[PDB]
C-alpha cells in the first residue's frame, strides 16, 4: 500500500 | 510553437480524443497549445491540462524510481562494477522529467496564475505549482532547499485561499490538503504535520457533508477516503 | 544516428534497463542503435529488439483503433458534424505507426535478414517482417493488396524454413504459426485456412511434447494454449 | 476475448 496523491 | 496554427477549440477537441486513446504525451502537447492561445481556461479545460501532465510525469517518476533503485543497489557493498550506464540512463530520464516539470511551471508563470482570480482556478493552479516543484524536489540532490521551499510556498498560498473561499468539502481543497500532507510526510520530513493536516481536513469535511447533494457527497467522500487511507498507512 | 557514439554493449545494457522501467520507446531506440552497429544479434538480443518494438507499435495500434472507431461512428446516420479533427488525429497516429513499421522493416532489410543463416534467426526475422507488414495492412486503405502480399510472402518463407529446420514444438515455429493464422483470419479473409493452420500446428506440437524437458515443455505448452484459445474463439 | 498474437 502506497500513499495517495491526486 | 508547433500548435500555433491550430484552433483553440480543435486543440481541446484533440486533447479529449488523446485522453480516450490514452495518448497522454499528445494530450499534454495539445493542452500546452491551448494554454498558449492566451485565454483563461474553464474548469473542464484546467482538468484536461492537469490530467495530461499528471500522466506524463507519472510515468517518468515511476521509471526514475526503478532506475534510482537499481543505481543504489549498484553502490552496495559487494556489487559488481557495471560502468556508467545505470547513472547515465537515470540522468537521462531525470532530465526529461525535469523538463516536463519546467514546462508546466512555465505555463503557470506565463500566464495562468496571474490571470486567475476566482478561488477555484487560483487554488487549482497553485496546487499544480506546488505539485510540480514537489516532483522536482523528489529528484533534487545546492538548490534542493529552495525547490522544497518553492513547493511549500505555493501550497501555503493555495491553502490560505482555500480555507477562506471554499467549503471544507470542496474536492480541490481536499486534494490540495491530501498532497500538501504528503509533501510534509515525505519531502519536508514532517510526518506529524502531515498527519495533523490529513486528520483535520478529514474531520472538517465530515462535518460539512450534510450540506451536500448526493453527487457532491460522492465527489467529496471519494477524496476523503484517500485522506483516510494515508492516515491508516501512517499510524 | 543519435546512438552512434554509444558502445554496442552499453546500448544493450540500457535496453534492459529501459525494459525494467517500462520505457519501451527508449528501449526501441537503444536496440535500433545496437542493430546499426552492424554485427549480428544473439538470441537474447533479437528478443530485446522484438519486445521493444512490439510494445511501441502495440500502443500505437490500440490508439489507432480507438480513434478509427470514433471516426466511423461520426460517419453514421444522424451523427452531428464535428469537423476534421477526428480524421486529422487518426491520420497523425496512423502516420507515426507507419513510421515505426517502416523503421523495423528497414532494419530487417539493412541488413539483419541477409546476414541471418541459422534457422532460429532467419525465421525470427521473417516472422517480424510478416508481422510489421501485417500492422501496415491493418491501416491500409492502391497498395493494400501489395502490403498484404508482402506480409504473406514473409510468413510463407518463414513457415517453409521452420517446417524443414525446426521441431514442431519450437516456440518460434509455434508463434509464427499463431500469427500467420491470425493473418489468414482477419487480414486475408481466409478463416478456414486460419483454423486449419492453428489446429494442425497444435496437433503436431502435442505429438512431440514427449521429447521435451520440463522447461521446454512449459515453453511450448504456453504457446500451444494461445493456439487453442484462438481455435475456441473461432469455432 | 480477443485473439492472440505474440
Ligand atoms: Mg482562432
Ligand atoms: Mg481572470
Ligand atoms: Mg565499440
Ligand atoms: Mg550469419
Amino acid at each position: 500500500n502506497e500513499r495517495h496523491t491526486c | 510553437g508547433a500548435m500555433g496554427s491550430m484552433e483553440r477549440a480543435s486543440l481541446i477537441q484533440k486533447a479529449k480524443l488523446a485522453e480516450q486513446a490514452e495518448r497522454y504525451e499528445d494530450m499534454a502537447a495539445f493542452m500546452k497549445g491551448a494554454v498558449e492561445k492566451g485565454e483563461e481556461l474553464s474548469c473542464e479545460e484546467r482538468n484536461l491540462l492537469s490530467v495530461a501532465y499528471k500522466n506524463v510525469v507519472g510515468g517518468q517518476r515511476a521509471a526514475w524510481r526503478v532506475l534510482s533503485s537499481i543505481e543504489q543497489k549498484s553502490n552496495e557493498e559487494g556489487s559488481e562494477e557495471k560502468g556508467p550506464e545505470v547513472r547515465e540512463y537515470r540522468e537521462k530520464v531525470e532530465t526529461e522529467l525535469q523538463g516536463v516539470c519546467d514546462t508546466v511551471l512555465g505555463l503557470l508563470d506565463s500566464h495562468l496564475i496571474k490571470e486567475a482570480g476566482d478561488a477555484e482556478s487560483r487554488v487549482f493552479y497553485l496546487k499544480m505549482k506546488g505539485d510540480y516543484y514537489r516532483y522536482l524536489a523528489e529528484v533534487a540532490t545546492d538548490d534542493k532547499k529552495r525547490i522544497i521551499d518553492s513547493a511549500r510556498s505555493a501550497y501555503q498560498e493555495a491553502m490560505d485561499i482555500s480555507k477562506k473561499e471554499m467549503p471544507p468539502t470542496n474536492p480541490i481543497r481536499l486534494g490540495l490538503a491530501l498532497n500538501f500532507s504528503v509533501f510534509h510526510y515525505e519531502i519536508a520530513n514532517s510526518p506529524e504535520e502531515a498527519i495533523s493536516l490529513a486528520k483535520t481536513t478529514f474531520d472538517e469535511a465530515m462535518a460539512d457533508l450534510h450540506t451536500l447533494s448526493e453527487d457532491s457527497y460522492k465527489d467529496s467522500t471519494l477524496i476523503m477516503q484517500l485522506l483516510r487511507d494515508n492516515l491508516t498507512l501512517w499510524t
